[PDB]
RNA sequence: GGUGAAAUUCUUGGAUUUAUUGAAGACUAACUACUGCGAAAGCAUUUGCCAAGGACGUUUUCAUUAAUCAAGAACGAA
RNA sequence: GCUCGUAGUUGA
């Protein structure tokens, strides 16, 4: 489990729609690895059981 | 460029100078695959897949005098035949 | 704060214009050319009368009180060549070094449908 | 001549003259069936080439198509014959070839058409094995009426790779 | 060599009249004038003109 | 004669007015960049694209020298320059204008990219507009490279401009005298006169420029008629 | 203004430059073209109407139907 | 200048 702070870079025009992409996100996900991670970048399938979104401040993105 | 291609993405919008679309093919591409118009020409490669199973995107690394904002809504990208790999193989063996 | 003006440069290939009106161009602060500077009617476009002429067209912008000017170039055009004078770089650099800031730069050269 | 083939012949001189550099006059080679011929029905040969080129033309002939022309023994096809400029075949006089493996030896070099040629010819394989050379026109006189054939599928693609690597050479080469 | 010569033999041979790196000339090829055919495979949008649509 | 005229005493033979003294940072004396942004756009051919999209990054290094930003655009077909909040020169975006433009006409890359430095000067002229006929202007446009491009390398050597011929547009670069007369020789080409008439006035001149008492009279009389 | 430099000219009755309006005869910038269309001459603003066409494929009541063509005729130039 | 086209000629 994971507790998350992301940023956007512009503000959004509808702050719902950052929900709505989150439940978009949640299920079996196709996922590269990044450059950092140690592990080879090849494409995965990962599951994302349940996701919520706490808070969304769209002035601070 | 190749004699066959198959129409691969819908465009959705650009982010960040790169062309997200959703797959309008069943196959998944592969990485850095180039991207054709129906005139055979290349605007750029697969740069990014992502998205859930039911609804792949993926997004394109445009080339050289390729702009994202050029492009609108309803257009179609196009893969080879051969950059395309089934989606039974990331799923895990029964 | 800033007081904007519109500075017309006619640059052709033999003399220069530097011309300071307002925003609408109705009306004119200053108009100097290139050939109230030199003696010979050879020089009308040289960056020298060219600079002499922006830089008494500048002294005038800070008399009124402009402090920075829009540029519209033009070269002859119509007919003739579409390329500016020598004289209009030297109007511009000289603007510049004058102390204005410097706001959009278009150009306005006349250009025909191109047949007669 | 009717507008419509002369268009298309036209055009098709212009297919080549844009990618095999044809000028203006054309080296037209006859053979000795279309002297026969012309002879025979009373053809203009030259005039006939004219009309069909559009331009001006320039008839030349080998030892060994004239050398059947002697051997077939007619007076006013040896005279029709010698009217043409001469350019000579590095053959044997003895044993001189066949017209139609004589024209290729003069206009087929290593698979290319060096000379700049153009083959006026009634025999038909011949037309064939010289359709498979790039850049051959080939003309032939059916029914008293001087055709030009349609340009071939080798001198089709090789003016697409010269308009393709001009996208890329010359002026627009990026070194 | 030099230019003012080549320029007396140019008028004296008469080369104007066709026969029976700073500038231009000094790049091969440069006496060809390169043509282009009218399509090309491209990545610019062609819009259609009215008789096709009206066709269609 | 002109009348109305006033004296200038500041006016004396020690100052060398075609110099082009150089531009910095310092010399943009407001100490502020540009009020709002300048943007020139072009069109290009077709067959220009290619060789655009190989030379672009080299193309934007070179503008990078002077603080303007460049946008190429494949599918509108378009070259855009623009200047940027790190730019000081004011004219340098003009020449940027130049610059795309000659890239637009066939213009080599190492030879369009003299167009950023000041002595230099271009012109692209239209000669597709003189006249309709086809083959016409085809002779008329062959007259100028003429046989083997020896009449071009007496237009080049004597009016000292790179000179470039593509399409419906002659490209020249070089100075500003030369300019002129390129495009006098151009102009006149394209009018059924014959360009050695003007090589031939321009070896004329170029002969009695060198001769100080010829100056002041008129050069009609040694001048052939044309 | 122009030129190699000048000069003929316009100009304190305001020339040139800037802004606005009206009139006239014209052309359709880049794209864009020696390879597109048209028998030539020539041909790119938008929207309608009219008739005509090229290339490709399938074929034809299909050769005394064709090719060369003085006269003559249509278009263009003049 | 281009095209059509008569007398005549060639092939049918
Ligand atoms: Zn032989």
């Amino acid at each position: 489990e994971y507790v998350c702070i992301v940023r956007l870079h512009d503000a959004l025009k509808d702050e719902k729609d950052l929900g709505r992409s989150l439940e978009n996100l949640t299920g079996a996900l196709f996922q590269r690895p990044p450059l950092i991670s140690a592990v080879k970048r090849q494409l995965r399938v990962r599951t994302i059981y349940e996701s919520n979104l706490i808070e969304f401040d769209n002035k601070r993105n | 460029p190749p004699d066959t291609v198959l129409e691969m993405g819908a465009f959705l919008h650009p982010c960040e100078g790169d062309i997200v679309c959703r797959s309008i093919n069943t196959k998944i591409p592969y990485f850095n695959a180039p991207i054709y118009l129906e005139n055979k020409t290349q605007v750029g490669k697969v740069d990014e897949i992502l998205g859930p199973l039911n609804e792949v995107f993926f997004t394109i690394k445009c080339g050289d005098g390729v702009q994202a904002t050029s492009f609108k809504e309803g257009d179609k990208f196009y893969i080879a035949a051969d950059k395309l790999l089934p989606i039974e193989r990331f799923l895990p063996k029964p | 704060s800033q007081v904007f003006g519109v500075a017309r440069i006619y640059a052709s290939f033999n003399d220069t214009f530097v011309h300071v009106t307002d925003l609408s161009g109705k009306e004119t602060i200053a108009r100097v050319t290139g050939g109230m500077k030199v003696k010979a009617d050879r020089d009308e476009s040289s960056p020298y009368a060219a600079m002499l002429a922006a830089q008494d067209v500048a002294a005038k912008c800070k008399e009124v009180g402009i402090t920075a000017v829009h540029v519209k170039i033009r070269a002859t055009g119509g007919t003739r060549t579409k390329t500016p004078g020598p004289g209009g770089q030297a109007a511009l650099r000289a603007l510049a070094r004058s102390g204005l800031r410097i706001g959009r730069i278009e150009d306005v050269t006349p250009v025909p449908s191109d047949s007669t | 001549m009717r507008q419509k083939r002369a268009k298309s012949y036209r055009k098709q001189l212009l297919v080549y003259s844009h990618t095999f550099k044809f000028r203006e006059p054309y080296q037209v080679l006859v053979d000795n069936q279309l002297v026969l011929e012309c002879n025979n029905s009373n053809f203009n040969l030259p005039s006939g080439l004219k009309r069909t080129l559009q331009a001006d033309v320039k008839v030349m002939i080998t030892q060994c198509c004239i050398q059947a022309l002697y051997e077939t023994r007619n007076d006013g096809a040896i005279n029709l014959a010698k009217q043409f400029e001469r350019r000579r075949c590095n053959h044997s006089f003895k044993d001189p070839k066949s017209p139609a493996e004589c024209i290729e030896s003069v206009v087929n070099i290593s698979g290319a058409n060096k000379h700049r040629y153009v083959v006026a010819s009634q025999d038909i394989d011949l037309r064939r094995k010289l359709r498979t050379v790039p850049g051959v026109p080939l003309i032939h006189l059916t029914r008293s009426v001087m055709v030009m054939e349609p340009l071939s599928t080798a001198s089709a693609k090789a003016s697409k790779i010269t308009e393709e690597q001009k996208l890329y050479k010359g002026l627009n080469d990026p070194n | 060599v030099n230019e003012e010569n080549f320029l007396e033999e140019f008028v004296n041979q008469q080369a104007w009249i066709p026969k029976k790196y700073n500038f231009r000339y000094e790049d091969p090829n440069a006496a060809e004038i390169i043509s282009y055919a009218r399509s090309q495979a491209t990545l610019r949008r062609s819009d259609d003109s009215s008789r096709r649509r009206k066709r269609e | 004669v002109s009348t109305h005229n006033r004296d200038k005493p500041w006016d004396t033979d020690d100052i060398d007015k075609w110099k082009i003294e150089e531009f910095k940072e310092e010399d943009n004396a407001s100490g502020q960049p540009f009020a709002e942004e300048s943007s020139f756009m072009t069109l290009f051919p077709k067959y220009r694209e290619s060789y655009l999209k190989t030379i672009w990054n080299d193309v934007t290094r070179a503008l990078d020298k002077h603080n303007i930003a460049c946008v190429l655009d494949l599918v509108e077909g378009s070259m855009t320059v623009k200047t940027t909040r790190k730019t000081y020169d004011p004219a340098i975006i003009l020449k940027a204008r130049d610059l795309i433009k000659l890239l637009a006409r066939s213009v080599p890359f190492p030879q369009a990219v003299k167009i950023l430095q000041d002595d230099m000067a271009c012109d692209v002229i239209k000669i597709g507009n003189f006249v309709t006929n086809k083959e016409r202007f085809v002779k008329r446009r062959q007259r100028l490279v003429g046989p083997n491009g020896n009449t071009l390398k007496a237009l080049e050597l004597l009016t000292k401009c790179y000179i470039l011929v593509q399409g419906n547009t002659v490209s020249a670069m070089g100075p500003f005298k030369g300019l002129k007369e390129v495009r006098r020789v151009v102009e006149d080409c394209m009018k059924n006169i014959h360009p050695i008439y003007h090589i031939k006035e321009l070896m004329i001149k170029r002969e009695l420029a060198k001769r100080p008492e010829l100056a002041n009279e008129d050069w009609s009389r040694f001048l052939p008629m044309f």
